[PDB]
RNA sequence: UGACGGAGCCAGCGAGUCUAACCUUGGCCGAGAGGUCUUGGUAAAAACUCCGUCGGGG
């Protein structure tokens, strides 16, 4: 049971990173912010998509 | 089983050079500090 | 209108005469045998200026340096600071053997 | 004896001298060479020199003493979208 | 930004920025008397006590640029000219001051 | 092979010089992919494959 | 009694024979029951001695082989007052290669007394060192950790050094002795110089070494004897075997 | 697309490949800026065409040279030949003929060996 | 009179083999 | 007409499952042949540039 839980957690984190990379593909005005801990995040411009 | 249930319900080495863990010297405080 | 100071020529140390108008480390290298890093360590163990010529360094620190350089085991000094018959036989043998070949 | 002229000072020309007692005394040639300052170094002081007239850094006053002593005394010295906005 | 200081058999170039000895002229065989810079910056002269002056460039103790043998008495003061810059003038215990042209 | 290299004749023009490419050191290069087309994807098929 | 009598006999015969007078060290050859598994590298595992020190960094000539840039290493180790009198020579690996060959290499073998290497160049050492240094276990090079740091995966490692740590390492590596893992039941360990200590020190050293070697704990570095120790012989480099503890 | 031109330079056993393309006015050699040429006396031997025709004509293009082979002096000479030929070839293709011809006049009236190598072949008498 | 003894022992072992 | 210590930087020929010593101290296994372990000593890019230091042979 513990192994099941660990495997499912690892798969959830993998899918979260994959969905972030999928979001970086569509449209909009992304801004590549770096958190000063050193980790990359993205922030979109405030503009209503149609 | 207590540790396992808790989880469910919630030294020197080198990774690239192996021989450090046999080849290191067992450092000692006496001949680290004292002046011979 | 007077000022006043605080000299000696070539000095002798262990059957070896050492000059005065050069620095102390080169003086200890003209001492027969010992090395430059050993002279450096003896000088900075005596805790003196390394640029002074041997005309300076008055007799009390001079005898201190002589005592250290003569008794190194009392001052934790590390040990890296110290310092035809068959020809005639083979001539005769190879000669007479090849002589015998030369005769035959 | 040393002399400095036309420098960053309330005193235009400074004529300084050094006199074998530690005493280094600084006069000015506009008020007929009267003492304006003086330091005392312990031993008999031999030489003195104030930094030249175009030093433009931290200025120095050096006094060398017959006891073998140099004494130095020194007067010391966001983004482009946003900016375009 | 630099100032020379004489000693016994020693000239030391000190620095105004950090007050530490930047360079050492110590190729003298006897007590050096005067270490004076040129009026142009580049070249300093040191009168010794064996009787000779040694004129060589600052910031290079390796290259003795010129060695003028003066009187056999010790030369105390050795100056460069102020207006002109190719004429040195040195005195001695010979009780004469000679104007050399370098 | 050395006699061929001698008698190369450096005016030969075959039409495949518009598809082949030669390494700047001197050897040939070759696509490990076999085809002529599978060198690199386009954004639409990257969207599908993600 | 038998062991002590053997030491008296070997010391006397060592004084008698001329080549015996020319070699000046003591090894013990221990023969176990089973064979060891570890295929022989050249990483000298050292064994802790608890009673009597054997040698001093104040006695041995020392070469230290650092990494390639070598600048901060040599200036710190020469400058910071704890290791200035310690290392006879600091050298880099590129300097060693670009400096020494052949007769110069054998000049190094006859000149230096103890070489210590950075543990991350210890594997790369033997070609540059020559076929002469790897003769037996007299002048086998040791490894010393330079900076008391650790490297994690996908993580950059910071370069540093600290002289107190390297001095403590050298003082341990001179206070005690070392051995080498084999595949036969017949291994050796050099125990003591012939004159720097006496028979009680030697016998005590023998007991501490055999105890640490038969000890089951510290099995990365101590639990290597497989089976009961069959016998322990003593010898110098030019003597015969003298037997102790036949069963 | 982007305007670009490749040229070559050779002393004895040294090869110099230069790509000149449009840009911001930066010169590099072998992954380093041009102001780090290592024989250190012959840096002005590398700077010859730059100062012969001025710094504006370089101020509006990017040059990238990479050299192999040869030795110190032959590599300096290969660098300067590649730079000069690349400059005049760019000025012919993407800039105009008058500027190209006046560059050739300047380079030639100083030193012809910036343009055309002199292969020192033997001569049997 | 022990080193010669153990050397003789080794020699007797070899010649007995 | 230099020597020492760091740093920098540059080639062209070369490519046959073929490329490579010696004696020695002993232990263990084997009936041998030998195998294996152990110990000690004897044999085969440079000039260049930069910075720092120095100033008659056994």
């Amino acid at each position: 049971v513990k192994q099941h839980l660990q495997r499912e957690t690892q798969l959830k984190q993998v899918q979260q990173r994959m969905d972030a990379q999928r979001e970086l593909l569509k449209k909009g005005s992304k801004k590549k912010i770096v958190d000063s801990s050193g980790k990359i995040s993205f922030k979109w411009k405030k503009q209503r998509k149609r | 089983l207590e540790d396992i249930q808790q989880s469910i319900l919630k030294f020197v080495k080198d990774h690239r050079y192996p021989g450090l863990t046999p080849g290191l010297a067992p450092v000692g405080l006496s001949d680290e500090e004292d002046s011979s | 209108s007077l000022v006043v100071q605080e000299f000696q020529h070539i000095l002798r140390l262990l059957n070896t005469n050492v000059d005065g108008n050069i620095k102390i480390v080169y003086a200890l290298t003209t001492i027969k045998g010992v090395g430059r890093r050993y002279s450096n360590l003896v000088c900075k163990k005596a805790d003196v200026d390394l640029h002074k010529r041997a005309g300076e360094l008055t007799q009390e620190e001079l005898e201190r340096i002589v005592q250290i350089m003569q008794n190194p085991t009392h001052y934790k000094i590390p040990a890296w600071f110290l310092n035809h018959t068959l020809a005639n036989n083979v001539e005769s043998k190879l000669r007479d053997d090849l002589e015998r070949l030369k005769k035959i | 004896l040393d002399y400095v002229e036309n420098f960053d000072s309330p005193m235009q020309s400074a004529l300084i001298a050094s006199s074998l007692d530690g005493h280094v005394k600084v006069f000015d040639p506009l008020d007929n060479f009267q003492v304006k300052f003086g330091w005392k170094f312990s031993g008999p002081v031999l030489s003195c020199a104030v930094s030249p007239s175009t030093a433009q850094g931290n200025r120095h006053l050096v006094a060398g003493l017959s006891s073998g002593l140099l004494a130095i005394r020194t007067k010391k010295k966001k983004s482009n979208n946003f900016q375009r906005m | 930004h630099d100032f020379a200081v004489t000693s016994s058999t020693r000239v030391q170039i000190f620095s105004s920025r950090t007050r530490q000895v930047i360079k050492t002229f110590s190729r003298f065989k006897d007590v050096v008397y005067s270490a004076s810079f040129r009026s142009d910056g580049k070249l300093l002269c040191a009168g010794d006590a064996t009787g000779l002056v040694s004129v060589y460039d600052s910031y290079n103790p390796r290259t003795i640029l010129l060695s003028i043998n003066a009187s056999t008495h010790p030369t105390h003061v050795t100056k460069f000219h102020t207006q002109d810059n190719k004429i040195l003038a040195t005195a001695s215990d010979d009780r004469v001051t000679r104007l050399w042209d370098i | 092979l050395r006699e061929k290299a001698k008698e190369r004749n450096p005016d030969e023009y075959y039409h495949a010089m518009h598809s082949r490419k030669t390494d700047a050191k001197g050897l040939l290069i070759s696509s490990r992919h076999g085809d002529e087309e599978d060198e690199s994807l386009s954004m639409d098929q990257v969207k599908l494959l993600k | 009694g038998l062991a002590e009598k053997a030491l008296k006999a070997l010391i006397l015969q060592c004084e008698e024979n001329p080549s015996l007078k020319n070699d000046k060290d003591i090894h013990i050859i221990i023969n176990t029951g089973k064979k060891m598994g570890i295929n022989r590298d050249n990483i000298p595992r050292i064994i802790p001695l608890t009673k009597y020190k054997l040698f001093k960094p104040r006695d041995l000539n020392i070469l230290l082989i650092t990494k390639d840039p070598s600048a901060l290493y040599r200036e710190t180790l020469t400058k910071d007052e704890h290791t200035s009198e310690l290392f006879k020579e600091i050298i880099s690996v590129k300097n060693l290669r670009r400096r020494f060959k052949g007769s110069k290499l054998t000049q190094l073998y006859k000149d230096f007394d103890l070489v210590v290497a950075d543990y991350r160049v210890h594997h790369l050492l033997p070609e540059v060192l020559g076929s002469r240094f790897y003769h037996g276990s007299k002048k086998l090079p040791y490894m010393i950790r330079m900076s008391k740091e650790v490297k994690l995966k996908r993580q950059q490692m910071v370069e540093k050094c600290d002289p107190i740590y390297v001095r403590a390492q050298l003082r341990s590596i001179c206070k005690n002795t070392s051995y080498i893992p084999n595949n036969d039941n017949c291994l050796s360990v050099r125990v003591g110089y012939i004159q720097k200590h006496s028979i009680p020190e030697i016998l005590q050293n023998i007991q501490d070494t055999i105890n640490f070697l038969t000890d089951k704990s510290k099995r990365p570095q101590g639990g290597v004897i497989k089976g009961g120790i069959i016998s322990i012989f003593v010898k110098t480099s030019n003597s015969t075997s003298l037997p102790i503890y036949q069963f | 697309a982007v305007p670009s031109v490749q040229t070559f330079g050779k002393k004895k056993s040294a090869t110099a490949v230069a790509h000149v393309k449009a840009g911001k006015g930066l010169i590099k050699v072998n992954g380093s800026p041009i102001t780090l040429v290592e024989p250190e006396i012959l840096r002005f031997k590398v700077y010859e065409p730059l100062l012969l025709v001025g710094l504006d004509k370089f101020s509006n293009i990017d040059i990238r040279v990479r050299v192999t082979g040869g030795g110190h002096v032959s590599q300096v000479y290969a660098i300067r030949q590649a730079i000069a030929k690349g400059l005049v070839a760019y000025h012919q293709k993407y800039v105009d003929e008058q500027s190209k011809n006046e560059l050739k006049k300047a380079f030639t009236s100083y030193d012809r060996t910036l343009l055309i190598a002199d292969s020192r072949r033997p001569e049997p008498k | 009179d022990y080193y010669q003894q153990v050397q003789r022992g080794k020699q007797d072992k070899k010649i007995s083999r």
